[PDB]
């Protein structure tokens, strides 16, 4: 399988707007999901570097978990400096080979 | 601290080998992964393959065996990555990132570089 | 390890085949040729200790493929 | 229909008194069953899925020695002590090691050391177990009702699943009836010894006295993110130099090790809890409730054109796709066999009573014709068809087939494999009794013994058989030797 | 390797330690016990077939153990 | 009592006692009045009351 991830639109005020990351039964509902923002033009950063730790990103706000063959992201005070594309990568086991998305255009009014 | 320079961008004509320096110090580099991440413009970044620096060899992406190679030193702790044939398909930046070995850190790419740029036109 | 000891004869019978037939149905013979092949010093042990402990031919030939058999795996 | 040139289906014919007919559905193949005047039908079991799975005993296939302590102790002082040794997550053993005056210990000899290390846990391969209050299995019925698309197409038929609860079933056919199922899950394959073993992307079954005899690493498997690990020691090694020092490795992963451990089992695709295929079980057709479906329909007397050209299968089986010409009544197809120059009708069809619905879409009819040359008329009229066919096979070669399959039948089933084709009486009962208590004794006596040991164990008993002048011990001693040369060389498939 | 043939007893042995002593001096003997234990059945036919094979007490033990040693390692 | 006219259901499953016996837990789904609860055992193709 492979994974596909939608983009979407969200505003200044703060609401919880869920980044949901499809996979399949061998990539991703059996392996730690990885949540990645871009600021873009430059490289990417790392925002969640296991299903559900974040080893810097901004704390509090940030979190999400994953349910079977589907991975989350939930964020929280969304502000405009948050403008970023939002990538979910999970490693494929059954083609040897990290499994990247294609990746959502998160805009924030 | 510990860092990838990623020398500098480079744009050349196609049927030509380029080459993509990437050298990472500040820490032992042979236990960890160097993931030689591709992004477009205007597109998402897929990951092609892994070095391990200490014995690893290239374990590219299905769609990039036979298209890329990979090579590396210990004693310099710098990988290199060439790309064999130059298409007008490849238009983008190259990356580099650091990853683990774990089974769930495959995907462990926490640390990244500049990015090295190459296109290719007449 | 566990690579030792492998369920083939577990009894748990089925109409597909198992995980690995093909090669596991021969492993073990080809690691005895294997073995055999490389060290063509315990034949001649064999050989003697089947003939002098052999009353008769059918004994002979029974230890000898026993003995053949148990120190290449037993290796 | 559906079981068409497939897996070595059979044709399980006759019903006893009240039309009940045994039958146990191997998974991976199938049956068909002819009637005396009810329609015929083809069962085929498919996708065994098991739910509601729990988890128990969590193996760790790998590890990650991270922190590595160590301490010494000048001889005849006892053995050194280290204060990371209480903890539930380091492992270490004593070891001598020689000191002097050029190592601090004013008294020569041997003193004790000790090295102990955290063990984190890497790749665990979670080990489930299965109950029979969530286990489903599925067969699906199709009946012969010769469609265009019907021949050897999966998607057609009535799914009629199964529950160790409700073991009762009866299936709802389009205008034919009921069909009476009364299957047993409680016997054939027994999950109260088989556990799924899970690992990456792959799942296995392994018989539960052997999943605790594998040497790993093993946990309670209650996923509480910090499980403490028995047995420690197995994985990681520890090696002592030549004397002095002494160091802790790893000793990698043990992914390929379990490949290999497993070639006896067999594959339980997960994806949704999971699907348990290869599986086992036996049947009852109740089937009182089958109507003919085309007594009332007359036999029609327009011309017949076919689609393809006449084909068989692996087995004395026919497949005729004809199609009907502009008379618009859906009529009852009537058929015949004839011989070279002279009339006798003897071969069989197969199907039911093939009946053209419709106009406009072929029927598939397929039948069974005798060896040697026949001929196939397919109306009443004189040019209604024509089909010359010359079949290979040799009644002596159709009863070896039928033995070797039937032998074949036995390896795999054992003492249930009489039940088969069982129609209930005495002698089938008796068999039944005798090979339970025979297979009861060969199993018990031959238990993990592989295909090899079994063939070498085989042929010796036969010449031991070969040369003795206890005839009765001789010719007993002698059929347990073929016997076993046939289960060796059968065993594995 | 398939971990079916340990490289072991090739002679060039040293003073220093192995890379595995302590597990591999009985990683094969305790293979063969836990599968003893495990399944008893097997005895009932070694012992038949030592005792029936031509009988002197040297033969029929060396058979036996043999016998008994050779399917568990061998599978 | 009465012996019963409805249907019966199984809340939970059937089980070994290591002496030879079951423990068959039954729901009556059926609103009639309390009534005898009928038995019978079916040997394997055979009617016999065993
Ligand atoms: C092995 O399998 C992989 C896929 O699993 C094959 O990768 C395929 O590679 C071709 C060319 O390298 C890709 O075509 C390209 O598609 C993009 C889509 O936007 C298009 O824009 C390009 O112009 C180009 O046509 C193809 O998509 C890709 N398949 C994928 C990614 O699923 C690979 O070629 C195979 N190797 C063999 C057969 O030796
Ligand atoms: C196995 O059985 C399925 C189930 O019927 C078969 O699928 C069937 O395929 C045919 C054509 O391939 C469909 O015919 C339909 O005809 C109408 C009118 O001409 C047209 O409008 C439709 O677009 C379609 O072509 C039929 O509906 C379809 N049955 C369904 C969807 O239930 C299948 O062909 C059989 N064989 C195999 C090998 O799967
Ligand atoms: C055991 O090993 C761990 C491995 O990291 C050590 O933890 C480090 O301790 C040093 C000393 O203070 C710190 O500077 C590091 O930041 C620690 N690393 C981590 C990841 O925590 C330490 O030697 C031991 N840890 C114990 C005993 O808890």
């Amino acid at each position: 399988s492979v994974l596909t991830q939608p983009p979407s639109a969200s505003g200044t005020p703060g609401q919880r707007v869920t980044i949901s990351c499809s996979g399949g039964s061998s990539n991703i509902a059996i392996n730690t999901v990885n949540w990645y923002q871009q600021v873009p033009g430059t490289a990417p950063k790392l925002l969640m570097y296991s299903n559900n730790q974040r080893p810097s990103g901004v704390p509090d706000r940030f979190s999400g978990s994953k349910s079977g063959t589907s991975a989350s992201l939930a964020i929280s005070g969304l502000q405009s400096e948050d403008e970023a594309d939002y990538y979910c990568a999970t490693w494929d086991d059954s083609l040897k080979d990290v499994l990247f998305g294609g990746g959502t255009k998160l805009t924030v009014l | 601290q510990v860092q990838l320079v990623q020398s500098g961008a480079e744009v050349k004509k196609p049927g030509a080998p380029v080459k993509v320096s990437c050298e990472a110090s500040g820490y032992t580099f042979t236990d960890y992964f160097i993931h030689w991440v591709r992004q477009a413009p205007g597109q998402g970044l897929e990951w092609m393959g892994w070095i391990n620096p200490i014995s690893g060899g290239t374990n590219y992406h299905p769609r990039f065996h036979g298209g890329v190679t990979m090579t590396r030193d210990t004693s310099m702790k710098v990988a290199y990555m060439e790309l064999k044939r130059l298409t007008s398909d490849d238009t983008a930046v190259y990356f580099c990132a650091r990853g683990r070995d774990f089974r769930g850190g495959y995907s462990q790419l926490d640390y990244w570089g500049q990015g090295t740029l190459v296109t290719v036109s007449s | 390890s566990v690579a030792l000891a492998p369920h083939v004869g577990m009894g748990l019978d089925t109409r597909t085949q198992t995980w690995m037939s093909a090669e596991g149905a021969w492993r073990q013979v080809e690691k005895v040729e294997t073995w055999a092949l490389r060290h063509p010093g315990f034949t001649i042990l064999a050989l003697f200790l089947a003939h002098y402990i052999g009353t008769s031919l059918t004994q002979k030939v029974v230890i000898f493929i026993l003995l053949m058999l148990v120190t290449p795996s037993m290796t | 229909m559906r079981c068409v040139g497939v897996g070595n289906r059979d044709f399980v014919e006759g019903l006893s008194g009240a039309t009940w007919v045994d039958v146990v559905l191997e998974h991976g193949g199938c049956v068909t069953t002819m009637a005396k005047n009810k329609p015929t039908l083809d069962i085929e079991l498919q996708k065994t899925e098991a739910t509601q799975l729990a988890t128990l005993r969590k193996l760790c296939i790998e590890g990650k020695i991270t922190n590595i302590t160590t301490d010494s102790r000048c001889p005849t002082q006892g053995e050194a002590v280290l204060p990371e040794e209480q903890d539930q997550n380091y492992v270490c053993k004593h070891t001598y090691v020689d000191r002097g005056w050029g190592n601090g210990c004013g008294l020569f000899g041997k003193g004790s050391l000790v090295t102990c290390a955290k063990f984190q846990c890497l790749e665990p391969i979670e080990g489930k177990v299965v109950q029979y209050e969530n286990l489903k299995y599925t067969v699906i019925i199709t009946v012969h009702t010769g469609d265009q698309h019907q021949v050897g197409n999966e998607t057609q038929g009535v799914t009629a699943e199964i529950t160790p609860q409700a073991s009762t079933t009866e299936a709802i056919l389009p205008e034919y009836g009921t069909l009476g199922l009364e299957c047993s899950p409680r016997t054939g394959l027994d999950f109260n010894e088989m556990i799924l073993l899970t690992m990456k992307n792959k799942a296995w079954m392994v018989h539960r006295q052997w999943f605790f005899d594998l040497p790993l690493p093993w946990a309670s498997g209650a996923t509480t993110e910090t499980p403490t690990w028995n047995r420690k020691e197995l994985l990681v090694t520890f090696k002592n130099a030549h004397a002095k020092k002494q160091e802790v490795v790893v000793l990698g992963s043990q992914e390929g090790a379990m490949h290999t451990a497993l070639t006896g089992a067999t594959e339980i695709q997960n994806s949704g809890g999971t699907s348990i295929f290869a599986g086992h079980l036996k049947c009852r057709l109740k089937m009182d409730k089958l109507e003919l479906k085309g007594m009332s329909y007359a036999m029609c007397t327009n011309t017949f054109v076919l689609k393809k050209e006449v084909s068989e299968t692996q087995h004395g089986t026919i497949l005729i796709k004809v199609e009907y010409k502009g008379e618009d009544a859906p009529c009852k197809i009537p058929f015949s066999t004839e011989d070279g120059q002279g009339k006798a009708h003897n071969g069989r069809l197969i199907t039911a009573n093939p009946v053209v619905t419709k106009k406009e879409e072929p029927v598939n009819i397929e039948a069974e014709p005798p060896f040697g040359e026949s001929n196939i008329v397919i109306g009443i009229g004189d040019n209604a068809l024509k089909i010359n066919w010359y079949k290979k096979g040799s009644s002596i070669g159709k009863m070896f087939e039928a033995t070797a399959r039937g032998a074949r039948r036995m390896a795999i089933l054992g003492d249930t494999a009489w039940d088969f084709g069982s129609v209930g009486g005495v002698l089938n009962s008796l068999g039944k009794m005798v090979h339970q208590i025979f297979g009861s004794a060969y199993t018990a006596l031959f238990s993990g013994v592989s295909w090899v040991m079994k063939i070498g164990i085989g042929v010796l008993l036969t010449w031991i058989g070969l040369n003795s002048k206890n005839t009765s011990m001789s010719f007993s001693c002698i059929a347990i030797g073929i016997i076993t040369l046939y289960l060796g060389a059968v065993v594995q498939a």
